[PDB]
């Protein structure tokens, strides 16, 4: 029976997770969906360039900017984006739920980057349309203005 | 300044005026005794208290301003120092909760007085002694709310750049607030043996 | 909607509240009518504040049946 | 006919009411219901007894010049 | 004309009638127009905030009713041949509420004004903005509590 | 607070009683509109907070 | 493209902000090279550990590999968060008391005590039944829409009005138990009780009456001095004492709870230096004048014949003329003053 923590502080205990690299991925996945655990900077004395998993944050961190750019996109463009899987994980019951691959991970950096590429050519050839209409309606109103 | 050039004309028309009279022989006209004996004690009573609870909440809101303008300031980047340096806002608002009180304990004084005994010894004492403790709790919660607010504004932006110097710039507050406190405190000396107006 | 629920709001506090103080006034409660000051005759005040009731409740029940549909 | 006895009893009661859920407090988040319960009473009772004992023998009487002489 | 009620005693109460509301409504519209002018720097980037940090020029306008309660209190116990004791505790009470509002307003409206043009960055110093803003208000409650209590004194005992 | 409510009743209600008939009537609905408005407003959102 | 995008941006997002989340954590942890293994340090409840462990060993059971201890409870000096477990009746007041930081770990909760201090303080600072009443039903409005409101999306405002709802329905509720003491519902009082003041026989009108003490009004203000010139006199000075009385009753609770942490913690020298001391010096001033002021309640002066001693000059000469006493409020007070004195100057 958990302990009421209201009169004092949930008594708190330090455990250590001696976890496996090959599962370590998946580990993480588990202690984030219990939500109970608070981790303690074991490297804090290492630099962020110079930490263990620098180049997968690396790499997460420009598929969320591509992101960052297809929602400014959407935004842009009046188009709402779906939103959703609010109860897909079933965030805060503690329950378990099996986390993409490491292959469906890899297939979302290389799509993210993908249409980056695509949506930026895309963007351009729609904005240098834009300027040219923009430049031929503007002469056209200078023509059409009386004599 | 127009300022300037006011107060040297009213000066300049004060010393002609006291010298007209004095060369004429009617120096004494000028008389301070007959006005503070003639002037009703009422008014100075009720001048007194109106300025101590005004110039200590002028004093709490002039340093609640200094010491919480710093603090926004401060806590757009460091948030943590809002509530933290909140201590500060009540050294500035407790100096007015000081003239609150001693205007309570003055305004017990301020009773109705007979038309013969309205400007004896006790009651001219009475009218002094509350508009002189008034005067004095009002200025002295002034310039304590107003110099702890100035050094709250200094702890809240200390309390930014690094949370340790939070608490020794707090001991200079605590240097400060004690000056409204022994303004309270002569105050309550002055009235002390006041009476209530008889 | 939300006119018709603040004016409900508004006049079911005040038919409560003008029914209240009518039935004090013609009872005559010396918190109402006990001073000089107070009007000098007590039911001719509470038949005022109870067609000033009854006009909330006429608003109440309009505006509740708006909020209904 | 009420003296500050009166406080004292109801102090009493009080008292044994609040002894009474703290033995009595459910179980479950039992420290929320102790300390609301308990302390939810001891400053009712607090300012009733503080209004009650300032209406005991109270050292100034109601005055007023504008009542009708009806009342 | 007696010799505790001159001709000129209401001229104090008067005096104190209009000071209250005078100084009370001088505060509140400094308060009201610096926290107006930050809400107007801020909202253009913020506007979603506006109709939550009008709670400064809400607070500036309650010193103003704090003075027109001492106003209407202070007038209702003026008189032609009312004590020049009650004059004087009349003007006392419009001297307090007017210049405890005005402190009070002064320092609501650099407080607000600093509290809206930081919350458009922190939202989280909207509470600090708030409980700095009511510890600025309470100076103007205080002055009218302490004009309310030389009222009860103004008019009883006085002949 | 006790202050300013009995203030707002003697400015905004209390008057309503002293006239009587449709202007009367009008002037209580009114008034107590008035009241009410500033009760919640002021003596229970401002006060309040 | 916008469009093919938009039906599943959001999944991908979610999905890789968990990844780079579960990434950030494993950077936290020390990769031991000449093992295979992380070290990685948590903070969890001594409670919740077991479910730990449980789904942990779930975790295995879905993967079918075979690890070592997985699971390493350590006892190290390392100050450990604190976790406060609230619902939705605690968490508005343990988020007020949180606001202004952080309690220390396994140290006496402020939100516990401010479940109900802080709607009381409130109610005191508010009395009104009318107002009061106001309160409780728009709080009663979120409270029992509580679901729908929390299902839709709110703002800062209505949001934090919401959060709380149980804090305003208290608030609301014991404003209306103070108006009821302070006889106040929308400026006006009630008459539910025989007042124990009776107004003169007969007098003609604009006559000043003053009423007898035939009574004391079982609960609450008398609704007698409503409306008289005087009531001002007697509120003023109900509600300072009220006030004092129960702000040093929630100092001395609060002081006891430092206490009850010295215990806890088992320092004994706070305790002896820190609480005692102060404890004695908060009561041999500001508790003896809250005694007193109870027992000049409770002392009939006019018809014992004694007057009625102020207390506020008795305060003032207990420090600045130690021994002088105007009147004697009780037997021996100038001795027991200078003595209370001495204890807090030692």
């Amino acid at each position: 029976e958990k302990e009421e923590a209201i009169f004092r502080s949930a008594e708190m205990a330090l455990v250590q997770f001696y976890i496996p690299q090959e599962i370590s991925r998946d580990s993480a996945y588990t202690l984030g969906q219990l939500g109970l655990v608070q981790f303690r900077d074991l490297n804090s004395k290492v630099r962020a360039f110079q930490r263990t998993f620098v180049n997968e944050i690396r790499r997460l961190d420009n598929v969320e900017r591509q992101y960052r750019y297809f929602y400014s996109l959407l935004k842009k463009h009046d188009i709402k984006l779906y939103e959703g899987d609010t109860d897909k994980y079933l965030d805060g019951s503690g329950e378990l739920y099996v986390p993409p691959s490491g292959s469906v991970i890899d297939d979302y950096v290389r799509n993210a980057s993908y249409l980056e590429e695509r949506l930026i050519q895309m963007e351009d050839a729609t904005d240098q349309i834009e300027v040219q209409k923009n430049d031929l309606e503007q002469y056209r109103f200078i023509l059409q203005s009386g004599d | 300044s127009f300022s300037h050039f006011l107060y040297y004309l009213v000066l300049i028309v004060v010393i002609v005026y006291g010298l007209y009279k004095l060369f004429t022989g009617h120096g004494s006209d000028i008389n301070f005794g007959k006005f503070l004996l003639r002037t009703s004690p009422y008014m100075w009573a009720n001048l007194g208290i109106a300025l101590c609870v005004g110039l200590s909440v002028v004093g709490a809101a002039w340093g609640i301003f200094i010491t919480g303008s710093s603090m926004i300031g401060a806590g757009v980047r460091a948030p943590r120092i809002t509530t933290k340096n909140l201590i500060s806002i009540i050294f500035c608002e407790v100096v007015a909760i000081y003239g609150l009180i001693i205007a309570i304990v003055f305004s017990s004084k301020l009773t109705v007085a007979t038309a013969e005994n309205m400007y004896s010894k006790s009651n001219l004492y009475t009218g002094y002694s509350l508009f002189w403790a008034g005067i004095t709790v009002g200025a002295s919660n002034l310039i304590c709310g107003i110099a702890v607010g100035i050094t709250g504004a200094t702890a809240a932006i200390s309390d930014a750049a690094d949370s340790a110097l939070f608490v020794k710039i707090l001991v200079i507050e605590i240097f400060g607030s004690i000056l409204g406190l022994l303004g309270l405190i002569v105050g309550l000396l002055m009235a002390g043996k006041a009476s209530e107006f008889q | 909607t939300g006119k018709a629920w603040c004016c409900t709001v508004l006049s079911a506090f005040g038919v409560v509240i003008l029914s209240v103080i009518a039935h004090l006034f013609n009872t005559n409660h010396e918190s109402f009518v006990g001073s000089i000051n107070d009007p000098e005759d007590g039911p001719a005040v509470a038949h005022t504040v109870y067609l000033a009731a009854l006009v909330y409740l006429v608003f109440f029940v309009f505006c509740g049946f708006q909020v209904y549909l | 006919m009420s003296s500050f006895y009166t406080v004292v009893g109801v102090f009493i009661v009080v008292s044994a009411m609040s002894v009474l859920f703290w033995i009595m407090a459910p179980k479950n988040n039992q420290a929320v219901w102790r300390s609301t319960v308990i302390l939810t009473l001891a400053m009712m009772f607090l300012m009733w007894a503080i209004t009650f004992l300032c209406q005991l023998h109270p050292l100034v009487a109601p005055r007023r010049s504008d009542l009708r002489p009806e009342f | 004309m007696t010799e505790l009620c001159p001709v000129y005693a209401p001229f104090f109460g008067a005096i104190g009638c209009a000071s209250a509301i005078i100084f009370t409504s001088l505060g509140a519209a400094y308060g009201t127009a610096k926290s107006g002018v930050g809400i107007c720097a801020t909202c253009v980037l913020r506007p979603d905030l506006l109709f939550k940090n009008i709670v400064p020029v809400i607070m500036a306008g309650i010193i103003a009713i704090y003075g027109l309660v001492v106003s209407v209190l202070v007038c209702y116990s003026l008189g032609q041949k009312q004590a020049l004791y009650t004059g004087f505790i009349q003007l006392g009470a419009g001297l307090s509420v007017g210049l405890s509002g005005l402190a009070a307003g002064f320092a609501i409206g650099i407080v607000g004004d600093a509290g809206v043009r930081g919350s458009s960055q922190q939202p989280r110093l909207f509470v600090g903005m708030i409980l700095i803003l009511i510890f600025a208000e309470v100076l103007g409650l205080y002055g009218l509590i302490v004009a309310l209590l030389l009222n009860s004194r103004a008019t009883q005992d006085v002949v | 607070h006790a202050q300013l409510s009995s203030v707002l009743w003697t400015m905004t209600i209390q008057i309503a009683f002293g006239f009587r008939g449709f202007v009367g009537v009008f002037m209580t609905v009114a008034l107590f509109a008035m009241w009410f408005a500033l009760t919640c407003a002021v003596l229970v959102l401002m006060e309040g907070t | 493209e916008l469009y093919a995008i938009a039906k599943e941006l959001d999944s991908w997002f979610q999905d890789v902000t968990r990844e780079k989340a579960i990434f950030e954590i494993l950077n936290k942890s020390n990769y031991d090279t000449n093992r295979k293994i992380l070290i990685a340090e948590g903070w969890i409840p001594r409670d919740e550990l077991a479910t730990l462990q449980a789904r942990l060993g779930e975790m295995i059971a879905r993967l079918g590999i075979d690890v070592p201890s997985i699971i390493q409870v350590l006892d190290t000096n390392h100050t450990p968060p604190t976790f406060h477990r609230t619902n939705k009746f605690t968490a508005g007041f343990q988020s007020i008391c949180d606001c202004y930081g952080i309690a220390q770990y396994r140290e006496i909760n402020a939100g516990l005590p401010t479940i109900v201090t802080f709607p009381f303080m409130f109610a005191i600072m508010f009395g009104d039944m009318g107002h009061g009443f106001l309160m409780t039903l728009a709080a009663l409005s979120l409270v029992l829409n509580e679901k729908k409101i929390n299902k839709m999306k709110r703002g800062e405002i209505f949001d934090m009005a919401f959060t709380g709802r149980y804090i305003i329905l208290l608030m609301g509720v014991f404003s209306m138990y103070t108006g009821f003491l302070y006889n106040d519902i929308f400026s006006k009082t009630m008459t539910i009780f025989k007042s124990g003041w009776k107004w003169p026989d007969h007098w003609k009108k604009g006559e000043s009456i003053t009423a007898t003490s035939v009574g004391t009004y079982p609960i609450g203000l008398d609704w007698a001095w409503h409306g008289t010139e005087n009531a001002l006199l007697f509120s003023n000075s109900y509600k300072m004492k009220l006030s004092i009385l129960m702000g040093f009753i929630h100092m001395t609770y609060s002081y006891f709870f430092s206490l009850a942490n010295h215990l806890y913690f088992n320092s004994m020298i706070d305790i002896i230096g820190n609480f005692i001391p102060g404890l004695l010096f908060m009561q041999g001033i500001f508790g003896y004048l809250s005694v007193c002021i109870v027992y000049k309640w409770a002392v009939d002066w006019v018809k014992d014949g004694k007057p009625a001693p102020g207390l506020l000059n008795m305060l003032i000469n207990m420090f600045l003329s130690p021994g002088t006493i105007d009147d004697e409020l009780y037997p021996h007070q100038a001795k027991v003053q200078v003595f209370l004195l001495l204890m807090a100057l030692v």
